[PDB]
């Protein structure tokens, strides 16, 4: 379910936060997100 | 039968790290 608080565990990456559709340009052994200061910020859907 | 010439590498044979996506 997007646009909610929920407790995320994608993949064993535990956290909270809101999550919704985006338009990044995940390489294909891409996974995971973050930003010069090494939060993860993206994740991408195991099954989906 | 084989050579053993010396080149330059140049800027060349650089990886992702990691699977991490940055942008910026
Ligand atoms: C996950 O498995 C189901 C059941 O076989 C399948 O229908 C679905 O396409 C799979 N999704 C991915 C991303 O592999």
């Amino acid at each position: 379910v997007k646009n909610k608080c929920v407790n995320f565990n994608f993949n064993g990456l535990t956290g909270t936060g809101v999550l919704t559709k985006s338009n990044k340009k995940f390489l294909p052994f891409q996974q995971f997100g973050r930003d010069i200061v090494d939060t993860t910020d993206a994740v991408r859907d195991p099954q989906t | 039968t084989t050579t053993q010439s010396y080149t330059n590498s140049f800027t060349r044979g650089v990886y992702y790290p990691d699977k991490v996506f940055r942008s910026s």
